[PDB]
């Protein structure tokens, strides 16, 4: 994985941004399979596992900054990308940032000028999950949720852990958390979703992109 | 209710400018 321009790649990236714009505006979510390729994705996974084994993950928290394991059962680490052993995570974030930048001005009326650090997450089996929720119900600035999944050879019948999305349609969209899949969806009340109980270690990275005007309301 | 179930977001001093 060259973490640092081919013509075919540059043209593909334009095509991907056009798909993302259309799919988010039309359906409220977009799936991109094989986003980084297996070599780069393996490096991301290896760095996430090394971080987890190093004992730096805390409990996932709710908007009141408290944890209730029966509501949200993941362990998380906030990663900016420049920490030791995180170059592949930084590479992922740069690829997502480039994708979002190519969509700027075409995603609703949002103006995206910032995002969270990477939220690296593990649901450590044991039937842990995240009950149905909305990422941004109260105008906290988050406009697009991006998930990157890291689970090789995952079988949801055995291991659960699907993301179930309920696009604001009368139907559930059941999404497997498969290795090297990117998922984007509007963060607000249009997209309730839940992480179904996981029966194996389930890894993912989240980036939340902010709408500048709404995000200002959170300044302190 | 959904208000209490949202995932925590670090406050703006931790935001990454694009
Ligand atoms: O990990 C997933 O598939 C979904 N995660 C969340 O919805 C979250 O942390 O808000
Ligand atoms: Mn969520």
């Amino acid at each position: 994985c060259d973490k640092t321009e081919k013509t075919w790649q540059l043209q593909k990236n334009e095509r991907l941004s056009n798909m993302v714009v259309n799919q988010l505006n039309t359906n409220g979510f977009c799936i991109i399979n094989n986003f980084l390729g297996s070599s780069c994705s393996t490096e991301v996974l290896q760095q996430v596992l090394n971080l987890y084994q190093s004992g730096v993950f805390s409990n996932g928290q709710l908007a009141r900054n408290v944890s209730v394991n029966r509501i949200r059962g993941d362990k998380i680490a906030w990663i900016g990308g420049d920490e030791r052993g995180c170059e592949a995570i930084k590479y992922l974030s740069s690829c997502v940032d480039s994708l979002i930048s190519r969509c700027n001005g075409r995603l609703g009326n949002y103006m995206i000028t910032g995002r969270t650090k990477c939220m690296v997450a593990c649901y450590p089996g044991s039937g842990l999950g995240y009950i149905r929720h909305i990422d941004n119900p109260n105008r906290d600035g988050r406009c697009v949720t991006v998930l990157y999944y890291l689970n090789p050879n995952w079988n949801s019948q055995d291991c659960g852990g699907q993301l179930w999305l309920y696009p604001n349609e009368n139907k559930v969209v059941k999404i497997d958390p498969i290795f090297d899949r990117l998922l984007l969806f509007w963060s607000d009340r249009r997209n309730p979703h839940e992480v179904k109980p996981a029966y194996a270690m389930r890894y993912a990275i989240t980036l939340w992109y902010f709408d500048e005007k709404e995000r200002a309301l959170s300044s302190q | 209710d959904y208000d209490d179930l949202a995932p925590f977001v670090p406050p703006p001093s931790f935001d990454n400018r694009l």
